[PDB]
């Protein structure tokens, strides 16, 4: 009982600091990863436009 | 017993108490992180969107 | 709480799968990959399922459950395949075990689970279904699992798998495509419903965590707008103090409050210190100091955005359209010190036909609170411009608080005593 | 809880100025029971508000009392001039 | 005003209560040190029933009988008679514990 009120408190921090950090960790990498996934299909939707061009020409 | 059995089932109690803290802590800051995503995606494709429509 | 012991408890029955490694009764090669990575606690013997392909990796005791049809057994199996699902942070994670050749069966092989409540089934099946929010795959029907009586039973009604379904129902919202199509369930008026109801604490708070999941898209909060909901959170709110329900009613609000697409809608401010003064509880839990720094900074947000709204609130062409129509009813312009103090002489009109109309009203409204309205008005407009009173004597008014002292309700002539006591200066 | 204590203690010096109120009114303030149950909810602070609100208007009624009754002695002298 | 005073009293008492006690640094609990008949502490623990019934928080309210190695306080019961001579006693000075 009395190592297990300090053991909570331990747990707490080390989950909400954990959780804290890995969702700070997720937004920076998300960010870079969202720009070349869509960048990707960009040029993607660019290739098969210009195949559509050639069809129209 | 009566004494270490209120124990236990205090302790018992707390680790249920910290455990749905650590459920609904991890779910907001996730939903934070999701909503972060979610405009970020909205950034990027506006910014996407930009030369797709030059090219175009 | 029961269903972690009962699970706990079936861990601790451990399945004798090499008596029935006979595949006529559990799967041969599956049960023979049981022993394999049976030191779960490490990841590098969690790679040889990856070895397994999957379609030996418990897709094979996929529709084995219904092979053995014998309670105790399957129970056994379906609880030890479900506990690894259930910590599932790495077991599969990236739709590796989905049923690849059976994806037309994926989602339709619990709908025969969701059911013997009693044995637990109903729970396994619901971290089965909880592949939405990661796992990489997506429900292929809406009312198959929504509209199902996994969660529409126990919802609108033991409540501990009320908690459990609650959890998982979290956990589906927290998609926005499938939160869109449980909003398109009935679940919208379900949750209400039961809202309303007494049940534990936990389970309204996870409904309120629900309702915070459902205030994330800028379009849902404004067609959510038409069910009158924040009147339950804020009797929630103030009657019981848990400090975390507390802590999901002040997100869900403020979330609401912060989509804010159209004005017309931002108007739940209003609403919201219409139907009840949430402004003292406000003020009661600034006093009060929490270590948690979102409940303060959600706390600071909503009490300046409700005092933005009483502001945009006060102004002298709300109180004159008011009047005009004669829709009167009490209301924070009627009680607005700059509005009585600073736009007294927006209260002299045109020919003080604005003050004319109160007269009307004095002789015409016979709605009691109208006429304490009246009063009151009348009472502050001579309180903060005394040479109208001259004018209100021209008129008649006067004469009018002198009969309303008589009035037959007693707020009325309260109301008309005080404003002609402010009439009574300097006579 | 300093601020909890500090708001219940003006809330009972506006009690006993009340008090003081009954007693130049000659009420018997039996005082007989309903008292040792004591309920602990937190509408108290409304409950409070409340009575501070009614010692307000005793208050202001007090005042415009004593204003109008020197305006009335006043303008009956000036009667009784004429 | 008259239901009023005694609770408004009662609020008071309670909250200097609650002040003076070791709040939990750690956890949202209260660990506090209390004097008590030891006869009464079964009593103590149906008023700990009672007062976990009526919260939601379901707390079993551990009762640890404490080892104080300070001075246990010197008390006696009485009733309408034997209180003046204890008081009396007592006006003397209070005697030492167990004497």
């Amino acid at each position: 009982s009395q190592t297990q009120g300090i053991q909570q408190l331990l747990q707490a921090e080390k989950r909400a600091a954990e959780k804290v950090a890995d969702a700070r960790k997720r937004k920076a990498r998300r960010l870079k990863q969202a720009k070349e996934e869509a960048q990707m299909e960009v040029e993607q939707y660019r290739r098969e436009r210009e195949q559509e061009f050639q069809s129209k020409q | 017993a009566l004494s270490d059995a209120d124990v236990q089932k205090q302790i018992k109690h707390m680790m249920a108490f910290i455990e749905q803290e650590a459920n609904e802590k991890a779910e907001e800051i996730d939903a934070k992180a999701e909503e972060e995503f979610n405009i970020e995606k909205g950034r990027l494709v506006q910014t996407q969107r930009l030369k797709i429509m030059e090219y175009y | 709480n029961i269903i972690a012991a009962k699970a706990a408890e079936v861990r601790a029955n451990k399945v004798n799968w090499q008596s029935y490694l006979q595949g006529q009764m559990i799967s041969a090669e599956d049960c023979e990959f049981i022993q394999r990575f049976e030191m779960k606690r490490s990841s590098e013997d969690k790679q040889e399922m990856l070895q397994t392909e999957g379609s030996q990796c418990a897709k094979t005791f996929i529709n084995l459950m219904t092979h053995i049809s014998k309670e105790q057994t399957v129970q056994y199996i379906l609880t030890m395949v479900d506990d690894m699902l259930q910590e599932n942070h790495q077991r599969v994670s990236i739709f590796f075990d989905y049923a690849k050749r059976s994806k037309s069966t994926a989602w339709p092989y619990f709908l025969p689970m969701l059911n013997r409540q009693d044995p637990f089934t109903v729970h396994m099946a619901a971290r089965i279904i909880a592949k939405l929010a990661a796992w990489g795959k997506e429900l292929m029907e809406g009312s198959d699992l929504n509209y199902y009586f996994n969660w529409i039973k126990t919802q609108l009604s033991s409540s501990q798998y009320v908690q459990c379904v609650a959890g998982c129902l979290q956990l589906m919202l927290r998609v926005n495509e499938y939160r869109f199509a449980w909003v398109e369930a009935d679940g919208v008026n379900c949750i209400m419903g039961v809202l309303s109801n007494k049940c534990g604490f936990q389970l309204q708070y996870q409904m309120i965590f629900s309702i915070w999941l459902l205030a994330f898209s800028p379009q849902m909060c404004e067609h959510l707008r038409r069910y009158n909901i924040i009147p339950v959170l804020s009797d929630i709110l103030q009657e019981s103090v848990k400090e975390k329900v507390t802590r999901i009613i002040l997100a869900a609000f403020r979330n609401f409050l912060e989509k804010s697409t159209e004005r017309e809608t931002r108007q739940e401010y209003a609403l919201a210190m219409i139907q009840c003064k949430v402004l003292k509880q406000l003020e009661n839990l600034e006093q009060q100091k929490y270590d948690d720094e979102d409940i303060s900074e959600d706390i600071k947000f909503l009490l300046e955005k409700l005092g933005e709204s009483v502001q945009d609130l006060s102004s002298f062409d709300e109180y004159s359209s008011e009047l005009k129509s004669g829709r009167l009813e009490w209301s924070p312009v009627h009680k607005s010190e700059k509005f009585w103090r600073e736009n007294a002489v927006r209260l002299n009109e045109k020919n003080y036909e604005l003050l004319k109309i109160l007269t009307k009203l004095l002789e015409v409204s016979d709605d009691p609170q109208v006429l304490a309205v009246a009063a009151h008005d009348v009472g502050e407009y001579v309180r903060h411009y005394p040479r109208g009173k001259r004018v209100i004597e021209q008129l008649g008014g006067k004469q009018l608080v002198m009969n309303h002292m008589h009035h037959e309700d007693q707020q009325v002539r309260y109301n008309a005593l005080l404003a002609v006591q402010k009439l009574m200066v300097h006579n | 809880f300093v601020n909890e204590v500090r708001r219940c203690e003006e809330m009972d010096r506006k009690l006993r100025f009340v008090e003081k109120e009954i007693r130049k009114a000659n009420i018997p303030i039996m005082d007989t029971g309903e008292n040792p149950e004591v309920p602990f909810p937190r509408d108290m602070i409304d409950l409070e508000a409340n009575f501070e609100k009614i010692e307000n208007e005793l208050k202001e009624i007090n005042t415009n009392q004593e204003a109008l009754k020197r305006n009335f002695l006043e303008l009956t002298e000036l009667k009784f001039i004429l | 005003i008259r239901v009023w005073f005694i609770k408004v009293r009662k609020m008071k008492a309670i909250y200097h209560t609650l002040n003076l006690c070791n709040i939990d640094v750690t956890q949202k609990c209260l660990i506090a040190e209390v004097w008590c008949p030891v006869t009464d502490l079964d009593s103590i623990q149906f008023a700990l029933r009672r007062g976990t019934e009526h919260s939601g928080s379901t707390v079993p309210s551990i009762l640890n009988r404490m080892q104080t190695n300070q001075t246990p306080p010197t008390y006696n019961k009485t009733n309408k008679f034997t209180h003046g001579f204890q008081n009396i006693v007592d006006a003397y000075g209070i005697g030492t514990y167990r004497e």
